[PDB]
């Protein structure tokens, strides 16, 4: 799916990854935390919060 | 001012 960073984000742990308000993210799974999505960016993959992004199913 | 990030870790 398609994802779009809405606000800037700064990872807090090893399993999370950063972005900046505007990144085009690759949603690689979403079934484990209603509040987080696993997506791809910048040659990495990690958790990001859903209230910081907007999907584009 | 962005939103309060969810508590990660269910």
């Amino acid at each position: 799916m398609e994802a779009i960073a809405k606000y800037d984000f700064k990872a807090t742990a090893d399993d999370e990854l950063s972005f900046k308000r505007g990144d085009i993210l690759k949603v690689l799974n979403e079934e484990c935390d209603q509040n987080w999505y696993k997506a791809e960016l910048n040659g990495k993959d990690g958790f990001i919060p859903k209230n910081y992004i907007e999907m584009k199913p | 001012v962005p939103p309060p990030v969810p508590p990660r870790r269910r």
